[PDB]
């Protein structure tokens, strides 16, 4: 057995659709498919550090949670400057609350604590987000793809000419 | 008093695999232990143990249609890694991100009529490639056989051995050819006692040798 | 019986702690039992008929009282259900301790068997008995905004009956918070 210790499945990119000049960052902007969201999604209560990528222009900017927003650009927080072709950062943790979780279930939308943060430029283009040694804690269902024909599938395979 | 440099001809791609690092920046900050929070895991297969499954039939109910009649042959359903048998799977849910694989699937039974009732069942394994589905519960026993009755017990759990051509194979299936991959494996029985109705379960799960290789993502992302 | 079943460990508890557990310790009287009905479950029912029971209640009793007071506690649940019937049935529902619930869909009903659980059938059980230890986001709660935890059943088997049993079957359960902290 030398895998499903997700300490390897679990540090590698994925894409996101969104951006803005001004772009949150945080986990449920997954995709609810893309297989790291497989296993992502597939627990209660999980825990890493965390490791970015950013293709952009002008100057990437970030600050923790809990800000006012309005208190970014001036006074120049935290940052560096521009340099291409390509940018790689890992931020630190910065918990209001001692785990993440998924859905919370109190009289559907997510709650507003957990929050990686948010970034700020002249010219996103690129995001790359990736995990960092991080648990799992109360799995939780999974589904597979559905099935429609009669026997048992069929799939496509490649081979040579 | 330069030191030798050394510049890369061509190397130093940024490419997915890389286990490089990083610098922090505002960094340097504690947190408390989190030891000693319950629900830990770290291995789908363990925890792919402790569980059984629930099949399907085109009845879309997952218990067996289980008749106190003279009929002599239960039903007939493929085991398999993708197949409409075995979809709703945690074994296969986990699977279908994965092409190598090496691990036997096992099964569960448990039982409807009253305690005090007798009866005779007889699990049937088959190769795949027999070219006859066998007709009579000892000319089925050739493959594999065994027993359980209604006697002293009402659990059980069966398994069938990894056959395959080499010690892989494929987790998906091809278009090219038709043969089935394991069989028809199902259950006989004897005499039935007495029942104006009953029911049969029976699961999956992972035991001591289920192994996977891997990654590639599959789906429409 | 079959026995007892905890949920993830099986252990005694811390007790004692620090200001807030100074300011919020273990007080006794605030502990009893009650019942609590389930639902009708006749030969009617085809399967997937779900039923669901959030927690808690309120209760015309001192745990009641302080659950109202609207401040920061926590607790631990112990759950025994059983029901009453006769040796001419046939079947099996099942039974779970939820933690995290969400309204689910019809393809994941063939999954629900993740979670702590245990069988329901005539001859094998007659007695639930099941325990789930403490969690929570943060490191204690205040409900009237949250529910972190409830308690499901659903079909599992068809029922079967013959001329010999009552046609008519309730089921009861065993709600007992324990091992609190105010």
């Amino acid at each position: 057995r030398h895998h499903t210790d997700v300490g390897f499945i679990m540090d590698r990119f994925v894409k996101i659709n969104s951006l803005s000049p001004t772009h949150v960052i945080d986990l449920m902007q997954t995709h609810k498919h893309g297989i790291v969201g497989a296993l992502l999604r597939a627990a209660t209560y999980y825990f890493s550090d965390l490791e970015i990528v950013v293709r952009h222009d002008g100057n990437l900017t970030w600050v923790p949670n809990g800000a006012p927003e309005a208190a970014l650009s001036n006074t120049s927080n935290p940052t560096a400057y521009n340099k291409a072709p390509f940018t790689r950062l890992a931020l630190p943790y910065t918990a209001p609350h001692r785990v993440l979780a998924t859905v919370y279930d109190g009289t559907t939308q997510l709650p507003a604590s957990f929050n990686y943060g948010a970034i700020q430029a002249q010219a996103i283009h690129e995001l790359l987000v990736r995990m960092k040694r991080a648990e799992l804690y109360c799995p939780r269902p999974l589904l597979a793809i559905k099935v429609t024909s009669q026997d048992r599938y069929k799939q496509k395979i490649i081979a040579p000419a | 008093g330069i030191f030798p440099v050394a510049c890369a001809d061509g190397y130093g791609g940024l490419v997915t695999t890389d286990p490089k690092t990083a610098d922090p920046v505002y960094g340097k900050v504690y947190n408390p232990p989190k030891t000693n929070y319950p629900g830990r895991f770290t291995n789908l297969l363990d925890v792919a143990e402790a569980c059984p499954t629930f099949l399907r039939f085109d009845d879309g109910k997952p218990y067996v249609v289980t008749r106190a009649d003279d009929t002599r042959l239960l039903a007939k359903f493929d085991v398999s890694l993708a197949a409409k048998h075995m979809s709703n799977t945690y074994l296969s849910g986990i699977a279908q991100y994965y092409t190598q694989y090496s691990g036997t699937i096992n099964l569960h039974f448990m039982f409807t009529g009253s305690t005090d009732s007798k009866a005779r069942y007889m699990v049937a394994y088959i190769p795949p490639g027999v070219e006859t589905p066998p007709d009579t519960p000892e000319e089925a026993a050739h493959c594999i056989h065994a027993e359980w009755d209604t006697g002293l017990n009402s659990k059980f759990t069966f398994s069938i051995p990894y056959v395959s051509a080499a010690d892989y194979a494929y987790t998906a299936s091809d278009t090219a050819e038709t043969t089935n991959v394991q069989g028809w494996v199902c259950v006989y029985q004897i005499t039935h006692g007495k029942a104006e109705n009953d029911t049969l379960l029976v699961s999956a799960s992972a035991g001591k040798d289920f192994e996977l290789r891997l990654p590639i993502d599959p789906r429409t992302q | 019986s079959v026995g007892v079943t905890y949920g993830y460990s099986t252990e005694e508890d811390h007790v004692a702690g620090p200001n807030t557990s100074g300011l919020e310790t273990r007080v006794v009287q605030a502990e009893r039992f009650f019942k609590k009905f389930l639902f009708d479950w006749t030969t009617d029912k085809p399967f997937g008929y779900l039923t669901k029971l959030e927690l808690p209640t309120d209760h015309h009793g001192v745990f009641g009282h302080l659950v109202d007071s609207y401040a920061y506690m926590r607790n631990g649940w112990d759950v025994e259900v059983s029901a009453v019937g006769n040796q001419f049935n046939g079947g099996c529902l099942l039974v779970a301790m939820v933690p995290e619930w969400k309204a689910f869909d019809t393809r994941e009903k063939y999954q629900l068997t993740l979670f702590p659980h245990q069988f329901i059938s005539p001859r094998t059980n007659m007695t639930a008995h099941i325990t789930v230890p403490y969690l929570g986001v943060n490191r204690y709660d205040q409900y009237k905004k949250h529910k972190p935890w409830t308690l499901v059943v659903m079909v599992l088997s068809p029922l079967t009956v013959s001329n010999t049993a009552a046609p008519q079957i309730k089921v009861y359960a065993n709600i007992a918070p324990t091992y609190v902290h105010v």
